[PDB]
């Protein structure tokens, strides 16, 4: 569908060299025990990071615009959740979830 | 910003 390239257009922006020195800390899974976050998965119970949100929109597990959606928007949420708001990662969050709701913004009709 | 923490999630 339309609204599929378009998701998959901002997620190949999201990963392009344009934004890596905002968005590198969401390539991966959060890998709680190496940064020493021994709490993360006490507080966050469903994890998501773009790798994920690649993997599923490469096997079409997407059913439309919305479930794409909903998976960064949980992802940019975990961050907000776990991350006190004066935190550089909340800071570089922000920055990216403004370039994806922009374009998100524009989702062809 | 530079593309690794000096804290990890707190500190750039
Ligand atoms: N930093």
């Amino acid at each position: 569908s339309e609204q599929l390239k378009h998701c998959n257009g901002i997620l190949k922006e999201l990963l392009s060299k344009k934004h890596a020195a905002y968005a590198w800390p969401f390539y991966k899974p959060v890998d709680a025990s190496a940064l020493g976050l021994h709490d993360y998965h006490d507080i966050i119970k469903h994890p998501m990071d773009l790798s994920t949100v690649k993997r599923k929109m490469e096997n079409r597990d997407y059913r439309d615009a919305q479930e794409f959606a909903a998976d960064v928007r949980l992802m940019f949420s975990n961050c907000y959740k776990y991350n006190p708001p004066d935190h550089d990662v909340v800071a570089m969050a922000r920055k990216l979830q403004d370039v994806f709701e922009f374009r998100y913004a524009k989702m062809p009709d | 910003w530079y593309g690794y923490w000096k804290v990890p999630k707190r500190k750039c």
